[PDB]
């Protein structure tokens, strides 16, 4: 029941949902009965779900657990793109605070560099 | 023996290098703590020998900060309000971050 969740997530996504696409993540995260090394792709799905979703502040739970366990710093920095072209200046800073510290370093310099400035 | 200026400077390079090619990574370079130790170091001279360096002062300043934006760098910042408000209301930033923010 987890490769269906992820194709329906992957359809409503795909399509111009958000809602509809967190909800069938989150299902497929929680029914994980096969334990393999294979994990990962259900994650970045969430987190990607998360980060085009957002509303509540449990979309930074996902990225500070998939930057943690291994080398997976460009979803996280999507992520804060995304919570920062969504307006929420006075969200992610408070939020960001609750993770680690080398994750939010990382985080700081990935989002330092940029070469455009505009308003 | 006195080989330390030489090597903050060589590792100064370095890690502005690392920093602008890798952007993720945010752990210990090993050499990098020794480096620090090394600029603080001969950045303390005023409180170390007395010294009135200004040139060689800024530019430790620099490779110190160009640094900063990829590791941790705890320290390396200015010297209280001693000489910030008793001097012309300018005397070289640093915690530009922790004065505008809390």
């Amino acid at each position: 029941r987890l490769q269906y969740y992820d194709k329906v997530l992957r359809l409503l996504d795909v399509i111009g949902l958000p809602e509809l696409v967190i909800q069938l993540a989150t299902s497929a995260i929680t029914e994980a009965g096969d334990d393999w090394k294979s994990q990962a792709t259900l994650r970045t799905c969430i987190f990607k779900h998360h980060l085009d979703l957002g509303h509540n502040s449990q979309a930074y739970e996902a990225l500070t657990q998939i930057p943690d366990s291994s080398r997976q710093l460009d979803c996280l920095r999507q992520l804060v793109v995304v919570l920062c072209e969504r307006s929420q200046l006075q969200d992610l800073v408070e939020f960001p605070y609750v993770n680690l510290h080398n994750e939010v370093v990382g985080i700081i310099e990935s989002r330092a560099r940029a070469v455009d400035l505009m308003t | 023996d006195w080989e330390t200026s030489g090597l903050v400077y060589l590792d100064y390079i370095r890690v502005i290098e690392m920093l602008r090619h890798i952007q993720q990574v945010d752990c210990s370079g090993n050499d990098l703590e020794q480096l620090h130790i090394k600029v603080t170091s001969l950045c303390s001279r005023i409180e170390q020998i007395q010294c009135y360096s200004a040139k060689d002062r800024l530019a430790q300043s620099d490779m110190a900060k160009r640094v900063a934006n990829l590791s941790t760098p705890d320290p390396q910042r200015v010297p209280l309000r001693l000489l910030a408000p008793h001097i012309g209301r300018l005397p070289m930033p640093e915690d530009y971050a922790m004065d505008e923010l809390r």
